[PDB]
């Protein structure tokens, strides 16, 4: 697999959602996933079934993973922390950082 | 049995602005009388209130001479107890030893020059909303000011009104605060004829509303 | 249960509209004070309603997105005119915001006048109904009219450097849109300060 | 007053003890819990 | 994807410089967007996120405006290190995410 | 009950609602005099600190419910534990006051010292956060919001409490968060 998971400094990651973002070579992006606060989790409903996505709350430690990784999927990932708790659907997270 | 006193701990030491009593060392004495000395004050605040005292300008002069070139902006100056020009006047001595005063700031400015001369001069109270006061008299002409001419009555006073936000006013100026606290208070000679090298006294006394209070030590 | 305000000569009746709550007060307290010397001239002039765009309401936004207004804020009219040519002011604010529905999207928008203003900590936000507030939802009514007294450290301020009051408006409830109600609603504020006070002519350019 | 609990007149006048307080010729928040709508809204069976 | 933006912007130091992002009401016409930044380096330090606000740590300049039905971020003045590649993106109502800001290369001319 | 709610008027029931016949209720406890007349501890301390409220811990009793009200009103009863002479001095005073010592001073009692020291800011009353610039952008509350400045050779610790205190405008309050379970669950004595 490939888990590049990066901690939170701060910013309890008890009451903030936290999303990861590939950008393509180049310039060209895709949101991979995000996990409410409140355990749910939210991912693009064309990459699924692969990703393995799970918020340590203790640890303050986000967990991300996939599977059948190919060359093809390779970009310069991100993690950036939502600013919302939830997000009403599961697409519309990307719009709160 | 004795009555339990229980005195208690963290008080019972001696404090300088504390009003307790003292303890009579000493027996009764009869001090020389003296009915009515002439020449008492019981208020501090009430001898500034009676007489004016002058305040220091540049190069040590109490009157303002009307500026060699065309100028209107004689003499210019912070309203804070702590202002250059009022370094020396028996208020601003007082008000140092205060921590915060309120209350108007009576001015007084008695022409005196030849009875040839005639000036017309304007005091401009200015609120601190500008960081520079303007020189033009017509740009100050807005906030509240007095004009008046000189005659045969010569002095002037003007009460210069305390108005700002907290209740009471420090006196020291705040090192952290470059700009005031309040209001900048200009004095202007819109039209004089014949009056160059003519002195105008200007002097500064408490008004009826001037009060302060608590006293505390700087080093003066 | 319409309700028609007025204030100054501009009115805005809104048919929605379930009642004005006031905040704190039912009215100010003694202007005349120490300071300034009673040289206070109410001017009723400025009391005008003036219009201030809002977050746009989306059926995006989760609970707790706040927009914040701090006031009073740029106004290029009689009041701004006013705290540029005049040192000192004081008012009441009687905030009045309006989000418009087509009736058949739930969301439950709340306005609350929240003083002096300081960024919450999303544990904060679920206390924000402490203060003046009303519940602007579609299915109910469109309009909130709060009106709160003007209250601060000192009688009078310079509205340049302290700002009391600020409109919060925290989205309670995610705007549900269905087929027949509106995708996206506006929030427009009907802000119009009221017993306005000033002191001290300041000089100016 | 508050947690002062002494029966007794206390030995300092109060221009001492504690801070005078002048005046201008009220509790909003008790007077909204009291003036607080309670009962039934609709007829009640 | 369906989130078109012009894919090149000329702009100077002097005056104010626009980006239009350009959508249906699928996607931009009941959604709020997100501008991010990017500098040659890497990452996405937010311009402007939720379409209105900035977030707190960046120049009032960035002004962002959800006027029409498509997103459009207005630099009141641009600096030497406001060149990067910009990005617009939202979610569609009946679609995915759709984060698709093709990017502005922005220059300082 | 059903009210009308989206009018946010305080609408409250009780028990009556389904034939419960209320009881008393005491409030002594709660009053807000009654909640701030107890002591706290200020930390941490240094020569020449500014007896400045709201400098207490957060979580605190008198800590949290003065930050729950924006705007406060209070007496201090301060309770030092000094080394040498201990002065104090009111919000508008030059640094230089306090080393004159006329300006009220305590010397050194045996144990720790206490005293009264009044309500000296000009503000007509004091704020928890002061929104807007600071005087000529920060929520960094301005100098003439401390009540006054001690100064001892050294200071070990130190306590206020307020008198006849009265609060304004409340404020949201904050209680702890606690996740993966259903009640805190904390050690009880």
């Amino acid at each position: 697999t490939l888990s590049l998971t990066c901690t939170v400094s701060g910013f309890s990651l008890s009451d903030y959602a936290v999303g990861w973002v590939r950008q393509a070579p180049g310039k060209a992006l895709e949101f991979l996933g995000s996990i409410s606060t409140g355990g749910n989790t939210g991912y693009n409903p064309a990459l699924k079934s692969r990703l393995s996505i799970t918020k340590d709350n203790s640890k303050n430690q986000v967990s991300l993973s996939l599977s059948s990784v190919t060359t093809e999927d390779t970009a310069t990932y991100y993690c950036t922390k939502s600013i919302h708790s939830y997000s009403v659907f599961e697409y519309t997270y990307m719009q709160y950082v | 049995g004795i009555v339990p006193v229980a005195c208690s701990d963290g008080y019972g030491g001696l404090v300088t602005t504390d009003p307790k009593t003292a303890d009579p060392a000493y027996g009764m004495v009869y001090n020389p009388p003296r009915t009515n000395y002439p020449g008492r004050f019981t208020n501090l605040l009430d001898v500034a209130e009676a007489c004016p005292t002058f305040l220091c300008f540049d190069d040590g002069k109490p009157y303002v001479v009307t500026r060699a070139d065309e100028q209107r902006l004689l003499a210019k100056f912070d309203l804070s107890l702590a202002a250059k020009h009022m370094s020396n006047t028996y208020l601003s001595g007082i008000a140092q030893y205060y921590a915060q005063y309120s209350g108007t700031i009576n001015l007084h400015f008695m022409f005196t020059g030849s009875t040839d001369s005639k000036a017309r001069y304007m005091v401009a109270y200015v609120p601190p909303g500008v960081t520079t006061p303007p020189d033009t008299p017509e740009r100050a002409a807005h906030c509240i000011h007095a004009e008046w001419d000189t005659g045969l009555n010569s002095k002037f006073t003007f009460s210069i009104p305390y108005v700002s936000a907290a209740d009471y006013a420090y006196t020291a100026s705040d090192v952290a605060d470059t700009t005031n606290v309040q209001g900048w208070v200009c004095i202007y000679q819109i039209t004089h004829g014949k009056a160059e090298q003519d002195t105008l006294v200007v002097s500064v006394s408490a008004g009826k509303d001037f009060e302060l209070r608590l006293p505390i030590d700087p080093r003066a | 249960r319409i309700l028609t305000t007025r204030n100054g000569h501009t009115t805005s009746t809104t048919q929605s509209s379930v009642g004005v709550t006031y905040g704190y007060s039912t009215g100010e307290d003694h202007v005349s004070g120490p300071n300034t010397s009673g040289l206070e001239t109410r001017v009723v002039q400025a009391e005008r309603f003036f219009k201030k765009h809002l977050f746009d309401w989306t059926t995006d936004k989760p609970f707790g997105h706040i927009e914040k207004l701090e006031l009073p804020t740029d106004h290029k009219g009689v009041y701004g005119q006013l705290v540029d040519s005049f040192a000192y002011m004081r008012n009441g604010w009687d905030v009045e915001v309006s989000a418009v529905g087509n009736q058949f999207n739930g969301g439950c928008l709340l306005v609350a006048m929240v003083p002096e203003f300081k960024e919450f900590t999303t544990r904060e936000k679920y206390q924000l109904t402490l203060f003046p507030h009303q519940f602007i939802s579609p299915r109910t009514n469109m309009t909130a009219h709060i009106t709160v007294p003007y209250l601060g450290v000192n009688r009078y301020d310079q509205y340049n450097k302290h700002k009391p009051w600020t409109l919060v408006v925290m989205v309670v409830s995610p705007l549900t849109t269905s087929s027949i109600g509106a995708s996206q609603i506006k929030v427009y504020t009907n802000i119009a300060p009221t017993h306005v006070h000033v002191a001290g002519e300041l000089p100016s350019k | 007053s508050g947690n002062t609990g002494s029966i007794i007149n206390n030995y300092y006048m109060q221009q001492y003890q504690n801070s005078m307080d002048t005046q201008l010729g009220n509790d909003w928040f008790s007077k909204l819990a009291s003036s607080a709508f309670t009962g039934l809204f609709g007829a009640l069976l | 994807a369906v989130l078109t933006q012009p894919s090149s912007v000329s702009g100077s130091l002097g005056q104010r410089v626009s980006i239009t992002c350009s959508g249906s009401s699928n996607n931009i016409g009941r959604y709020d967007v997100g501008w991010y930044q990017q500098i040659p380096g890497s990452g996405l330090r937010t311009i402007i996120y939720a379409s209105k606000n900035r977030p707190s740590g960046v120049p009032d300049r960035f002004s962002g405006s959800r006027s029409g039905n498509t997103a459009t971020l207005t630099i009141s003045s641009l600096q030497a290190e406001d060149e990067a590649d910009y990005f617009c993106a939202t979610g569609d109502y009946s679609s995915s995410t759709s984060v698709f800001g093709s990017g502005t290369t922005l220059t300082v001319l | 009950t059903t009210a009308t709610g989206e009018s946010a008027d305080p609408v409250t029931t009780t028990v009556e609602n389904y034939g419960g016949e209320t009881q008393v209720q005491r409030r002594h406890h709660t009053d807000v005099s009654f909640i701030m007349d107890r002591f706290v501890q200020i930390k941490p301390v240094s020569p020449t600190h500014v007896i400045d409220l709201m400098q207490t811990h957060q979580h605190g009793l008198v800590g949290a419910m003065l930050r729950a009200a924006t705007y406060y009103f209070s007496d201090l009863e301060i309770v030092v534990n000094h080394t040498g002479r201990l002065t104090w001095v009111p919000n508008g005073a030059p640094e230089a006051a306090l080393d004159n010592t006329s300006n009220p001073t305590a010397y050194h009692k045996a144990p720790f010292t206490r005293l009264a020291l009044p309500y000296t800011a000009p503000h007509r009353v004091l704020a928890t956060v002061y929104n807007g610039n600071s005087k000529y952008l920060a929520a960094q509350l301005p100098a003439s919001f401390n009540y006054g400045a001690i100064r001892a050779t050294e200071i070990q610790e130190l306590l206020v409490r307020m008198k006849r205190a009265e609060l304004y405008c409340p404020r949201p309050l904050l209680a702890v968060k606690v996740t993966s379970q259903d009640r805190h669950k904390q050690k009880i004595i």
